[PDB]
């Protein structure tokens, strides 16, 4: 009884900890996404201040 | 094995983490869920940036401007305006369904200051009117649960074991005026409880047995050996101490 | 609660009825010693010492004859319900023949009926009829010291006038419906039913001999048919059967239903007939055999037999025993058809088809003990005497057999499995296979009286099994009338499969102990395995102050088997069941701190959990700062590429004559807003204004409060069914 | 039990136990050796979780497993809720003879 649920246990410490990982990685992949996106915007914003 | 404490130590810190457990998994969960909602506004926005190239490279075209008088709004002045009608009408009716409510509560408030005028007892009887309905409709679903097994043992895509149901009970008064009724419940009960009634037959006649079994139980012990079955005594007396 | 049990063995052989038969038996050893012989030789052999059981019980009680007096002694195995008081070392009642049996009475058997009681001699039979129970106990006459019971005597005329005539078999006739019917077996070879309505007179005779044509001619030839086996020696009934539909004529459309009697000769042939008290006797109660014994035997499977017992099973099964020990084991079934094919010649068109004994198996008994005499007598005696055998009233797989020389149990651990095999399918093949595993019946020595050659028996008087109030036991009486007990186990236990434990580990993940949590015995069954004995001592009578010391060698090969027996069987059984629970113990002591080296891990992840999800969920604020930034870029862009138009639109302009009608919308919208806040304002300020008097708290009783959470118990635990319910038809019908 | 999450479990044993005791009911064709064999197995029901040591974890659920039992030695550790010897006897007789009989009763009072 009490092996099952420490087993159990064990096994769902580790699924946490695998999905919190996971996280992390799309968390940076949009930091750099991020990153194109606000490097295409600049040369726009640039144009509009010269044409006022 | 161990103390009857030591195993006990093991349930309660077991069931302490446990919990714990779960309230840190329904966090990453949660943050996944605010984390796809980011990933869609970072669409939103590379979306953006080609609306306003596109928009920038048109704002050129000299044959453009001719257009322009028959222009619809753009998809955000129309949408800032669906908005304002949205939140007009939203206004509007809450306005309404607050007064209403206001009314209701008053007209009850009214009501209840006129009751209040002649006398006791209500409030006893919403609870039980209010146990008696929730039986019944506990009573109307197992009915209707009961005829949807039934319709699935007849189309055969259910096969069954067997279950069982529960019983009720109910406490008695107090203060000083029921004994004849509870001696009456008692004797009527009693009453109830005298003797019944007798049977009669032969006996059943037991099974025969399958004439092909019996035929393959004659075969299986005509070609059997039978050597005996002693009172086993000890196979060597010369392994005594003396 | 098991407390109750050890009371009974230490007070009832110490009971004064015992001791009064005790006392008695002195008083009859005084007065032959002496007149010394002179010259004459009786011409007769010695009698035929038969094997007795003058005991029985009734409803918690026992019953002894007691044959000084002609009277029966009722000792009572029911103490006084609690209360404290010792059961009365002194009390019992006597039941007083009223006309005394003129025989020697060496069996008593009670009636189906459990009313009237056959008091049997080599040369009579006497009825004896219970008095009616009443009174603050269920007493004989409401608790009297001596009653006397009306007897009735039993073909009296038949037997005080013919000399030669004796009595070799008798019992009861299976019938709880019916009168009380006696059945007895005499010297003549003739089955006898007497009606106690008629008590002289036979409601029914069978004659077992072949003898048709020829009539006229004296009696003198019983010695010679003795000598050959072709006497009749006992009997008993199976249970109640359809009669098979070749005897009668092809007329009859209802099914008859009879007892089927089997028939022991001293040769050992066994014979049937059917028997009705109740049908006319037309073709019932022809005599059927001899009965075929297979396999055939080439000693002949024995010409001493001596007793047959018919087990109420089906197939029936029929023991037959030997005064050599022997005990054969016949499953008794029904006759082949034969096939037309191939055969001419023979002489008689009425075969009658006769059921089938099959020997299962032989059981030989250890009557006295075997001790290592020297190997090169070729005349040592086996000691024989007449088995007596006896039903289990609550295990139909087990038996019981009585002798002179002490007590033996017999299980048939195989009934089970043809129980099994002919309820399991036509084609359930599988069943036949366990029915050919080797599992014997189990043969326990319980009792011995003759353990040295040397020693005179106590042969047993008295036998019989308690069902219900010690549990499930066996009484014993010797000669001696000393009074034995043991319980039985209420279960005939086979052997269990070669022991669980020859398992190397093996790793991953789940535990070798999860198939040990589905049977709840499953390592107490173990132990109880390799506890299991196959051979033990027998309980032995101790030795009389009248008897001669014996031999010294002999004491020594007794104390050798007992001593072996123990190292063997009890000894080595306990040490195995150590080593066993050493082993186990061990296992789940590395077990639990394996649980908390894994619960410590578990609890060092805790924090590193939580210290990544605070991280992740700072790393995500500073990733949505910085989106909401580059989108407000993003708008304000937008924004700038939409102001350098150089002329309204028609919509621009319909929109903006639609914003200028909002404002005086608002103003009436804002004003309701206003209007309710001061309708809002007004009933808050009333209500408030009536709270300064005060309201009687509604004290629900504390039988109420229960009345209410004993409901909303019930209506809760009956919705939690309807929710098990339809999640288990969402189960069950999957789409 | 809705108090207490550590006894609550073995509270509920305790509780379902006093839900298994064959009580005579008037409106009921039974027989009194019906009764008796069926509180016969709830007394060996009762008394295999006083083997297996179930309420060795809280003495007064202990106690009542003893009462319920029929435990003349902890019904006397009752004495004092007890107020009379008369309600110790019916107690008595509901844990220790439920198929008495008016001709025993003397013995018992």
């Amino acid at each position: 009884e009490n092996g099952e649920k420490i087993t159990s246990l064990h096994r769902e410490v580790e699924k946490v900890k695998l999905d919190q990982k996971r996280l992390d990685q799309e968390l940076d992949f949009i930091l750099s996404q991020q990153k194109e996106l606000e490097d295409l915007l600049s040369p726009l914003e640039e144009l509009v201040k010269e044409q006022s | 094995v161990g103390t009857s404490e030591e195993m006990k130590m093991l349930r309660t810190e077991s069931d302490d983490l446990h919990t714990f457990l779960l309230e840190i998994k329904e966090t990453t969960e949660s943050l996944h869920g605010d984390i796809s909602s980011l990933k869609t506004t970072l669409l939103e926005g590379f979306a953006g940036v080609e609306e306003a190239r596109e928009q920038n490279e048109r704002n050129r075209d000299s044959g453009y401007l001719h257009l322009l008088y028959k222009r619809p709004l753009d998809p955000k002045s129309e949408a800032q305006l669906q908005e304002i009608r949205r939140l007009h009408q939203y206004v509007k009716f809450a306005v309404q369904d607050v007064n209403d409510v206001l009314d209701l509560e008053w007209d009850q408030h009214l009501e209840q200051k006129k009751k209040q005028r002649h006398l006791l007892v209500p409030e006893r009887e919403t609870l039980f009117n209010t146990l008696a309905n929730n039986r019944e409709i506990i009573n109307q679903q197992r009915k209707r649960l009961n005829h949807l097994v039934d319709s699935l043992q007849q189309l055969r895509l259910y096969k069954q074991t067997s279950l069982w149901s529960l019983s009720s009970a109910v406490p008695s008064q107090s203060s000083i005026h029921s004994f004849d009724s509870d001696l009456e419940s008692l004797c009527n009960a009693l009453l109830k409880t005298t003797i019944e009634s007798h049977t009669k037959s032969l006996p059943k006649v037991p099974a025969k047995l399958s004439p092909m079994k019996q035929a393959q139980l004659r075969n299986f012990l005509a070609k059997r050996k039978t050597p005996p079955v002693r009172s086993t005594a000890p196979a060597s007396l010369s392994r005594s101490a003396f | 609660p098991v407390g109750d049990g050890e009371l009974w063995q230490t007070w009832l052989p110490n009971h004064v009825v015992f001791l009064r038969l005790r006392e008695g038996l002195k008083n009859q050893s005084p007065t032959e010693a002496e007149k010394p012989a002179s010259s004459s030789l009786p011409s007769s052999p010695p009698p035929q010492l038969l094997t007795r059981n003058v005991v029985f019980g009734l409803g918690g009680e026992l019953f002894l004859w007691d044959g000084e007096d002609s009277s029966f002694l009722v000792v009572r195995l029911r103490g006084p319900s609690g209360g404290g008081e010792e059961p009365a070392l002194s009390q019992y009642q006597r039941l007083l023949c009223i006309n005394p049996p003129l025989f020697e009475i060496y069996q008593v058997l009670l009636s189906p009926t459990q009313h009237h009681v056959a008091l049997i001699g080599i040369k009579g039979l006497m009825v004896l009829e219970l008095p009616k129970r009443w009174g603050k106990n269920s007493e004989f006459e409401g608790g009297k010291s001596t009653v006397n019971c009306s007897t009735t005597p039993v073909a009296e005329r038949f037997f005080t006038s013919s000399t030669s005539l004796t009595l070799k078999h008798a019992a009861w006739y299976p019938s709880e419906i019916l009168d009380p019917h006696v059945v007895l077996l005499t010297s003549d070879n003739v089955i006898r039913i007497y009606s106690l309505r008629e008590p002289q007179t036979p409601t029914n005779v069978i004659i077992l001999s072949e003898a048709e044509e020829e009539s006229l001619v004296l009696n003198k030839g019983r010695a010679y048919t003795a000598s050959l086996g072709e006497t009749a020696v006992a009997f008993d009934f199976g249970p109640l059967a359809a009669v098979p539909k070749t005897l009668f004529g092809q007329n009859g459309k209802d099914e008859v239903v009879a007892y089927p009697l089997y028939i022991l000769y001293e040769n050992g042939e066994t014979f049937l007939t059917y028997i009705s008290l109740l049908h006319s006797p037309g073709n019932i109660g022809k005599l059927l055999g001899p009965l075929p014994m297979h396999p055939a035997a080439e000693d002949n499977y024995g010409y001493d037999a001596c007793a047959v017992l018919c087990l109420p099973c089906v197939p029936n099964i029929l023991v037959i025993a030997t005064e050599s020990g022997m005990l054969y084991h016949c499953v008794v079934l029904e006759g082949e058809e034969e096939d037309d094919h191939t055969s001419e010649k023979s002489w008689d068109s009425r075969i009658d088809l006769i059921p089938s004994l099959y020997v299962f198996e032989c059981v030989e008994l250890e009557l006295a003990l075997k001790l290592a005499s020297g190997e090169d007598d070729p005349f040592d005696s086996d000691f024989s005497c007449p088995v007596k055998l006896h039903r289990d009233p609550k295990c139909p797989s087990r038996y019981h057999c009585t002798h002179e020389a002490g007590v033996h149990s017999v299980g048939l651990t195989w009934i089970h499995k043809l129980h099994k095999f002919l309820g399991s399918d036509e084609e359930d093949k599988d069943s036949l296979q366990e029915l050919s595993t080797e599992q014997k019946c189990f043969v326990e020595h319980i009792l011995c009286t003759k353990p040295l050659p040397c020693r005179q028996p106590a042969p047993i008087r008295g036998f019989w099994i308690v069902p219900d109030i010690l549990g499930p036991t066996m009484i014993c009486i010797t000669s001696t009338y000393e009074c034995l007990i043991w319980p039985l186990l209420s279960t005939v236990h086979p052997a269990s499969p070669p022991l669980l434990c020859t398992r190397e580990d093996v790793e991953v993940a789940e535990s070798p102990l999860r198939v040990l949590a589905e049977t709840p015995d499953s390592f107490e069954k173990h132990i109880r395995s390799i506890l299991q004995r196959s051979v033990a001592n027998p309980a032995f009578l101790k030795a009389s102050e009248k008897d001669i010391a014996p031999p010294p060698e002999e004491c020594l090969q007794l104390l050798s088997r007992a001593t072996q027996v123990f190292r063997e069987q009890y000894i080595l059984k306990q040490d195995l069941a150590k080593e066993e629970i050493q082993r186990r113990v061990k296992l789940l002591c590395d077990q639990k701190k394996k649980q908390l080296e894994d619960l410590s891990y578990c609890r060092e992840e805790r924090k590193s959990l939580r210290e990544m999800a605070e991280r992740l969920a700072d790393k995500y604020e500073e990733a949505k700062e910085k989106q909401e930034d580059i989108m407000n870029r993003m708008k304000k862009l937008l924004h700038s590429f939409h102001s350098e138009l150089p002329v309204l639109s028609d919509s621009e302009r319909d929109m903006k004559k639609e914003l200028q009608l909002i404002p005086d919308q608002l103003r009436h919208l804002g004003n309701a807003i206003k209007q309710v806040t001061m309708k809002k304002d007004y009933q808050q300020q009333k209500m408030e204004k009536v709270l300064s008097l005060p309201k009687p708290t509604i004290i629900l009783s504390a039988y109420q409060r229960k009345c209410i959470q004993s409901i909303l118990k019930e209506e809760g635990e009956h919705i939690r069914e309807m929710v098990k319910q339809i999640n288990d038809i969402r189960n069950h019908v999957n789409f | 039990a809705d108090a207490s999450p550590a006894s609550a479990g073995i509270c509920r044993i305790m509780g379902d136990l006093m839900r298994t005791m064959p009580i005579l009911s008037p409106g009921n064709t039974q027989t009194l050796t019906e009764l008796e064999l069926k509180w016969q197995h709830w007394h060996e029901e009762c008394e295999r979780y006083l083997q297996d040591s179930t309420f060795a974890t809280s003495p007064h659920l202990e106690s009542l497993l003893k009462i319920m039992l029929g435990d003349e030695a902890a019904l006397l550790e009752q004495k004092e809720l007890l107020s009379n010897w008369y309600h110790f006897l019916v107690t008595r007789l509901l844990y220790s003879n439920p198929t008495v009989k008016p001709i025993d009763l003397h013995y018992y009072a």
